[PDB]
């Protein structure tokens, strides 16, 4: 009922307790600083006196003597806000049920205490959350999934829940395999390093694979660039169909639609083109070209094709191969 | 072939799983020599080199599973070093195919797996001989005279040279053994002690022994490679072993026990703690602030 007087007098006391005792600490009088700090509960000066003498046995005595006063929860902040990390995790099992409740504010370290508690079912999920949050370094997202998957392969999950989390993680491995398999010349020409580059979204991986600098882009990179359209969320401001058009246009611009020596069939000659090789992949891999492909009218109204948009040999050979590969599926 | 196969079959010994045990000093006995000194019967005539290699693999598979690495190396020296090329010479003359048949392509691939494992053992043997040779630091004499101080400077300024030379050899041996252990753990397509010719004949003694050797050898090499990297301070590469072991190209996680995946997660954490108390993140990246 007089709290506005109380909390200000409590702050007056807490400040003047630090003002009076911090000279005893900094003059090295670790017996005298601590005889008052144990009588008046100065947990900073008690923890400082411990790290300034490396006195982990007097520190563990305080973690037993002031347990009813949350001294361990104070000490876990004290190991964070300035710190040395190993001494936070290497604590006795008798305080793990307090350390885990501090580390519920420090996910990026909690998995190291979950594994040290053998709660591997948590360590799986914590490392998966940290992997979803790790956009800044591709090799760190991979290592977090690698540790999460190795926790799931070491926890006593039931065979059904274990197959659920193996497959949920296997699709995030399949997604990251599109970034792992970027050509070493494309990486070198853009001066990128897989060990230090960010994670990329599917439109960004598509945008790399189909670019001019991929001076080796083929029916595998132009298959990845189509398969990456299946890894795009319904809240990106991105027409998947215009990506699909621009991927197919840039495949058709890697193919040499110049005229042969006037003796040669354009449905035989097209079979070395990367555009026909991605159609042959879509057909072999089970897809209906009658539903999956843009219209031959409007693939010819896209502007990306540039110079090819004036070539009547390209106009004929594009139509002849669309006719051959789509009427080959009816 | 019957002399060699009857001698291969004299062991009424099933592959028990208790014998994981730390047996010591299990060197080449007379009952091993009667299986080293049997491969000669397929080496006297060149027309048997393919069979010498198929049965030599079978006796090496027994010795490697038995932890008799030198007895497996004694059988590897009973196979003459031309034999891989001689098995192709015996294909191109006479109305065969481009490789020698599907038992023997798989056998050459298996002998190349065994050679890569012997490279990964002998480079470790010499790395370990060298790592235990470490120059001892000159002890400080209490209250020493001027003469004894000069006779401590002229010891410490030799230890500075000896330890510099010793580490200059240790880091080189640590590169070689690391090539050899990665050549086995990341071995080509199919991977180490796995076949490629599905057009081959069944030997279920062979297939069982190969699936067993993948479980004896590949976890052991990962525990050696972690220990080589960790004892030399290469602590971030010790962690990249987790992504290698989980890798869907080689599926090494299918050849460990659950208890050894837990032992591996315990050893991964040794390097993770050494990176933390070095001032790096749990994975060896910069603590940016």
């Amino acid at each position: 009922s007089n709290r506005e007087r109380y909390d200000n007098l409590e702050m007056e006391y807490l400040q003047k307790r630090s003002d009076l005792l911090s000279p005893l600490l900094s003059l090295g009088q670790y017996l005298w600083a601590a005889s008052l700090a144990e009588k008046y509960c100065d947990f900073d000066i008690l923890v400082q006196m411990c790290e300034q003498t490396d006195n982990q046995s007097r520190l563990q005595r305080y973690m037993t003597q002031f347990a009813d006063q949350n001294f361990s929860d104070f000490l876990f902040r004290w190991y964070l806000e300035k710190g040395k990390r190993g001494k936070l995790l290497s604590q006795p099992i008798s305080q793990h049920g307090q350390l885990a409740n501090f580390l519920q504010a420090h996910e990026h370290l909690s998995w190291l205490h979950e594994i040290n508690s053998q709660e591997l079912e948590k360590a799986h999920a914590t490392l998966l959350g940290l992997a979803n949050m790790e956009t800044r370094y591709f090799a760190k997202k991979k290592t977090l999934l690698g540790l999460s998957k190795l926790a799931a392969l070491a926890s006593d999950f039931s065979e059904d829940m274990l197959q659920e989390k193996i497959e949920e993680m296997a699709e995030q491995e399949r997604f990251l395999l599109h970034q792992e398999t970027l050509p070493e010349q494309l990486l070198a020409e853009k001066q990128l390093n897989l060990s230090a580059m960010p994670v990329l979204t599917a439109p960004q991986l598509i945008g790399l694979y189909i670019c001019e600098e991929n001076r080796r882009a083929n029916e595998y990179d132009f298959k990845k660039a189509l398969d990456l359209l299946e890894y795009i969320d319904e809240e990106e401001d991105i027409n998947i169909n215009d990506l699909k058009l621009e991927i197919l246009c840039k495949a058709l611009q890697r193919d040499n639609w110049s005229s042969s020596d006037g003796k040669d069939d354009p449905i035989e000659v097209s079979k070395d083109s990367i555009f026909v090789k991605i159609l042959q992949k879509l057909l072999k891999d089970g897809i209906q070209l009658s539903e999956y492909l843009p219209e031959v009218k409007d693939l010819l109204q896209a502007d990306q094709l540039g110079s090819l948009k004036s070539n009547p040999y390209f106009e004929f050979v594009l139509k002849a191969n669309y006719e051959y590969y789509v009427q080959g599926q009816i | 072939k019957t002399v060699v196969e009857n001698i291969r079959k004299k062991d009424n010994g099933e592959f028990s799983h208790h014998d994981l045990a730390p047996a010591l000093d299990t060197g080449t006995t007379e009952e091993d020599r009667l299986k080293i000194d049997v491969i000669d019967w397929l080496v006297f005539d060149p027309a048997q080199r393919a069979e010498a290699l198929k049965q030599g693999n079978a006796i090496m598979r027994k010795f490697l599973a038995s932890k008799k690495h030198e007895a497996a190396k004694e059988v590897f020296v009973k196979i003459p070093q031309d034999s891989i090329a001689e098995i192709y010479n015996q294909c191109e003359e006479q109305g065969m195919e481009s490789p020698l048949p599907a038992e023997d392509d798989n056998a050459i691939r298996e002998h190349l797996c065994i050679r890569a494992y012997l490279e990964a053992h002998e480079t470790f043997n010499e790395w370990f001989k060298h790592m235990n040779s470490v120059p001892q630091k000159p002890a400080l004499i209490p209250q020493p005279t001027f003469t004894e101080k000069v006779a401590h400077e002229h010891k410490e300024k030799k230890y500075e040279m000896d330890f510099g030379i010793w580490k200059g050899h240790l880091d080189a041996l640590t590169a070689d053994v690391k090539e050899k252990m990665y050549n086995v753990l990341l071995f080509v397509d199919g991977g180490w002690m796995v076949d490629v010719r599905e057009d081959a004949k069944e030997d279920h003694e062979r297939t069982h022994q190969m699936v067993l050797l993948r479980k004896l050898c590949l976890p052991m090499l990962c525990f050696l490679l972690h220990t080589i990297l960790h004892s030399t301070g290469q602590y971030q590469e010790c962690l990249q072993l987790a992504d290698m072991v989980s890798s869907e190209r080689h599926k090494l996680y299918l050849v460990f026990s659950k208890e050894e995946l837990r032992k591996l997660l315990q050893k991964l954490r040794e390097s993770s703690l050494m990176l933390l108390d070095q001032g790096l993140d749990p994975l060896g990246y910069e603590i940016q602030l």
